[PDB]
DNA sequence: ATGGTCGTGCCGCCAATAA
């Protein structure tokens, strides 16, 4: 309906519905079998409410450029005479949701730090969490505004974790962990953002998954320490910064398809397709290992606004790319097996409220590896 | 009853940390008659003198592991072609319902049903909570005379505490996300 | 909010865990079962009822007299109690009337209780529409309103309250020109108030019960609620110690009949013949056999008309009382074993035979049979030996060497047993 | 004061054989 509003169409065609004029079609794209995407194998499936969710393949021979995802919610212009094939003529570019408007109040800040780590936060061998040392030694160096520190903490494919070899809890493991962050960043007296991961053995497996649980806080502490869900769109001194701990570009570039391969850059049109479809995870269905539960998915893994800035980590290589007018950070991880990892620093004041509209608060971005 | 209920769910292993012998836990105790001993107190070798009851950390962390696999195992969303003949497994979730549920892609006549119910998924947590459980365990026994001696002689507040531990590590799970609740709206409006 | 009596609208919108969820319907079907004795034991005036009714109301933390602010459990408690039980009482419209009049009756009992000055704002909080007059107009229509009164003796307008109403509401009273009208509006006393708000609630309970029955398809999907909506009507020789007999002397053919019947609440054809005559061998008459099929047929939710005119026949000529007036011999266990072989849907013949192992390993030990004389029943069944087999269950389960008979026949079987046992 | 074949709703009647 959106997109209807926004492209001025006049209405939908059930799928079933035999047409030799050109006509629109609203659906979801998809694969009609359980192996990998491709060209020949997309079907589209109708909404309940024109299509009576019906499902059709389609044909992109006569399309000259396309990117196509299973799960993706599109309008599809084509021709479907027979009413069991719709050949594409025409795709609409996806519209993101207009950015969020600053307050006057938001203008009157000051320069404002957020450093950006992600897990696991120790190499795949060993257990004495160096890599979470020496980071707490940079945050304390660095002296930042926030900290925003993602998953997996206890990483779910840590051989040690499979083994129970361990002499703790992970529960308890929990609990030295938190600790050895929150006494090595007492000097620093910077806020501390805390998410969670899908790979966080100890908690709940559940997608979105809810905020930890901790009550060994101080006074001191709790004025410090934060703890919020993943994923999740926390307003940092009135930036929209979108945190989530799901390796997303790994979610969707995996399987997607293309039309063009000789000069396209990648990364971008995955980060715009993330943008546009209105959700923390389009994907339907995912692979075959994450737990989603879908009652909550419509009220907790929506855009309310585009986030200003997008922290999206992904074990793929580290990237800062403006995309829509949006500056995307991948840091990627802390630790990568033996070898090691990157974190970022993002800048970011708000500029003057008049100009030529669209105006990036992030103006400076930096990942150096750990 | 009781055993007939909890047939069909796997029951929990769990490595010994000292000699690695894989134990049973299909019940709070183990045996019948005066040797009806707790099933905790004495690894499954006989050579191995260390007690299970010790390492509770390591049991619990299996635990975890177990309950994880099987809520995976559920929320991967399986079905199967309730036809002989079909037997059409997908991942892929049809929006064609029949009265019944999903229809079948491959055959147009026939209703999928998921691999793992939501009943075997809570049985299989019920027996969990049950194989930890003393405070029912006890209780069962038609004579107090042996529920005392066997309450004194192994069952210290030591024990009994580790074993509300287990029951606690359950009950976690068992807590808030659940199945036992029915909400009235849906059920009226 | 006057939450000590309340017309039931508005369905809730919490939620509950299951165990109370059952308690609520246990409960609330155990007051209305007592409001049956209190009702039909005294009478409706006497203090004894009324302190023993407000006893059981308190003892099953129910809703009483509003003096004593914030009991907002009770009210939770029959709010949701009401509802539950709804969904239940609604199938057969032997237990819709039921329902309805013990809920007019504990209205009654509520509506009683209070105490003198808190009614107006009921009426307004229930969508009444219903009116006081004050004391100068009461004197300015005395001796009209005493005029207009019914046959009540004496022209002493006592203290009750008269109340002013729409006309339209007061049809059963000014249809027997018993009241008052004036501008359209009826004068009524405190004591004639009762009959209107009980036959207005009624109307609204049997919209509503009919209004859910036929949405009540769509509750049945639900898996966990099928036990509350079929169970909440389930529960020299006698009729009160058969059941008893099922686990004690019976053979395990006639002990799976009795199970089913117990279980299902019917019985096909075949079951049904071979149960009966059976059960006459033992030594029942006529009339506690009727009284036995009726009581186990009713639980099915089927009126007495239907068993009345079925099956009283075949049971009544079972014994011999019409036709050629032929008493028939319990079937020998020849024919149970060769004769109309069961199918789906079906609980009758023999389980060493048409059972199969798979089946009759749990058969056996859902029986606390020992697993040696398991593994000796299996060889035997396989050995296609089944009256030595049967004879091996009836030693096992007597705790005797040897039986010391021959059997063919379960009355034989049942004769042998008591024998011994009695 | 044509023939036969098919289904639907009311009733009454029967099987059984140790000890
Ligand atoms: S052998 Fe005869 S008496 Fe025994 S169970 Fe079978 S049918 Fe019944
Ligand atoms: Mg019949
Ligand atoms: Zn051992
Ligand atoms: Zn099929």
């Amino acid at each position: 309906s959106e997109l209807k509003e926004h492209y001025k169409i006049e209405a939908f065609t059930p799928l079933l519905a035999p047409a030799q004029e050109p006509v629109t079609l609203l659906g979801q794209i998809g694969c009609d079998s359980n192996g990998k995407l491709n060209n020949k194998s997309v079907i589209l499936e109708g909404d309940r409410e024109h299509s009576s969710g019906a499902q059709i393949p389609v044909d992109l021979s006569e399309l000259k450029e396309y990117s196509l995802f299973p799960g993706q919610v599109v309008i599809m212009e084509g021709i479907n005479t027979t009413g069991r094939k719709l050949v594409a003529t025409k795709l609409y570019e996806g519209v993101p949701l207009p950015f969020y408007q600053p307050t006057e109040e938001d203008a009157d800040f000051e320069q404002s730090m957020v450093l950006v780590a992600c897990g696991p936060y120790t190499t795949s061998d060993s257990i004495t969490y160096d890599p979470l040392l020496d980071l707490i030694a940079v945050i304390n160096h660095d002296r930042p505004d926030v900290c925003i520190l993602f998953g997996p903490f206890l990483d779910a494919k840590h051989e040690q974790v499979e083994n129970c070899l361990l002499t703790s809890p992970f529960e308890d493991i929990f609990k030295q962990c938190l600790r050895t962050i929150i006494e090595g960043t007492r000097s620093s007296g910077s806020h501390l953002v805390f998410v969670p991961s899908l790979r966080d053995v100890h908690h709940e497996p559940v997608y979105p998954q809810p905020p930890f649980s901790y009550s060994d806080l101080s006074r001191e502490d709790k004025k410090q320490v934060q703890f919020v869900s993943e994923p999740c769109s926390l307003s940092i001194n009135g930036v929209i910064f979108g945190l989530t701990s799901t390796d997303l570009l790994f979610h969707l570039g995996a399987e997607e398809i293309s039309s063009s391969s000789g000069t396209s850059d990648r990364f971008s049109r995955i980060l715009k397709h993330i943008l546009t479809q209105r959700s923390y995870y389009p994907l339907y269905p995912p692979q075959e290992d994450m737990a989603i539960d879908y009652e909550s998915f419509y009220v907790y893994a929506q855009l309310p606004v585009t986030p200003d800035v997008l922290i999206i980590p992904s074990e793929l290589r580290y990237f800062v790319k403006d995309v829509l007018g949006c500056v995307c950070v991948n840091p990627g991880r802390l630790t990568k097996g033996q070898v090691g990892g990157t974190f970022a620093r993002l800048y970011l004041r708000r500029p003057a409220a008049d100009g030529a509209e669209r105006q990036s608060p992030c103006i400076a971005v930096q990942v150096v590896r750990i | 009853t009781d055993e007939e209920k909890y047939r069909d769910c796997e029951r929990f292993k769990c490595p010994c940390p000292t000699c690695g012998t894989e134990n049973i836990y299909d019940n709070v105790f183990d045996g019948s008659g005066t040797d009806m001993e707790p099933s905790l107190y004495r690894c499954s070798n006989i050579d191995c003198k260390a007690s299970p009851l010790t390492f509770t950390v390591q049991l619990s962390n299996k635990l975890i592991m177990d309950i994880r696999r099987f809520i995976k195992k559920y929320y991967d969303g399986w079905l199967i072609c309730e036809e002989p003949t079909c037997r059409n497994r997908t991942r892929h979730l049809p929006l064609q319902f029949s009265r019944t549920g999903p229809l079948c892609p491959a055959c147009m006549k026939a209703t999928l049903q998921p691999e793992y119910s939501d009943k075997s998924l809570y049985t299989q947590l019920c027996f969990y909570r049950y194989i930890f459980d003393a405070e029912c365990a006890l209780e069962k026994l038609t004579t107090d005379h042996e529920k005392d001696k066997l309450k004194k002689q192994f069952f210290t507040p030591k024990v009994l505490q580790d074993y509300r531990k287990l029951k606690n590590t359950a009950e976690q799970f068992l807590s808030r996300s659940g199945y036992s609740e029915v909400n009235l709206s849906k059920l009226f409006a | 909010y006057p939450h000590c009596l309340q017309f039931y609208l508005q369905p809730p919108s919490e939620n509950i865990s299951l165990i109370e969820f059952e308690n609520l319907a246990i409960d609330r079907v155990k007051l209305l079962k007592s409001v049956e004795n209190l009702g039909v034991s005294y009478v409706k005036g006497t203090e004894q009822y009324q302190s023993k009714l407000e006893s059981e109301l308190r003892k099953l933390k129910f809703s009483y007299r509003e003096n004593l602010e914030d009991e907002y459990e009770p009210r939770r408690r029959d709010h949701i109690s009401h509802f539950i039980l709804r969904l239940a009482y609604c199938q057969s419209e032997e237990l819709r009337r039921w329902f309805i009049q013990q809920e007019m009756d504990l209205l009654r009992f509520r509506f009683s209780i209070l105490p003198k000055d808190k009614i107006q704002d009921f009426l307004k909080d229930s969508q009444l529409q219903f009116e006081a007059i004050s004391d100068e107009e009461k004197t300015l229509r005395e001796q009209e309103i005493v005029a207009s009164s019914p046959s009540l003796s004496g022209l002493k307008l006592g203290f009750e309250s008269i109340y002013k109403i729409p006309f339209a509401d007061a049809l059963d009273l000014f249809r027997g020109r018993k009241v008052y009208l004036e501008d359209g509006f009826a004068y009524v006393p405190l004591k004639d108030i009762v009959a209107i708000i009980l036959n207005e609630f009624r109307a609204k309970l049997s919209k509503a019960l009919a209004l859910t029955a036929r949405s009540l398809p769509a509750v049945q999907s639900d898996e966990r609620l099928q036990p509350l909506l079929n169970h909440l009507s389930h529960s020299k020789i006698s009729l009160d110690q058969i059941d008893l007999l099922s686990t004690k002397s019976f053979p395990p053919c006639m002990r799976q009949l009795h199970k089913a019947l117990r279980e299902n609440h019917h019985l096909r054809h075949g079951g049904r013949m071979q149960y009966g005559l059976f059960l006459k061998g033992i030594g029942l008459t006529l009339e506690q056999a009727l009284q036995f099929w009726k009581q186990e047929f009713i639980k099915g939710k089927m009126d007495p008309d239907k068993f009345d005119k079925g099956y009283s026949y075949n049971i009544r000529h079972s014994f011999g009382k019409e036709g050629k007036r032929t008493d028939y011999t319990p079937f020998s266990c020849l024919k149970i074993i060769l004769s109309n072989p069961p199918s789906q849907g079906d609980y009758h013949g023999c389980p060493f035979r048409h059972s199969d192992p798979e089946l009759l390993k749990q058969k056996l030990q859902s029986y606390k049979i020992s697993p040696g004389g398991i593994s000796q029943i299996l060889d035997l069944v396989k050995g296609t030996h089944y009256q030595v087999a049967c004879q091996k269950y009836f030693e096992m389960i007597h705790n005797v060497d040897d039986c010391g008979f021959s059997l063919n026949h379960p009355n034989q079987f049942f004769c042998e047993s008591q024998r011994i046992l009695n």
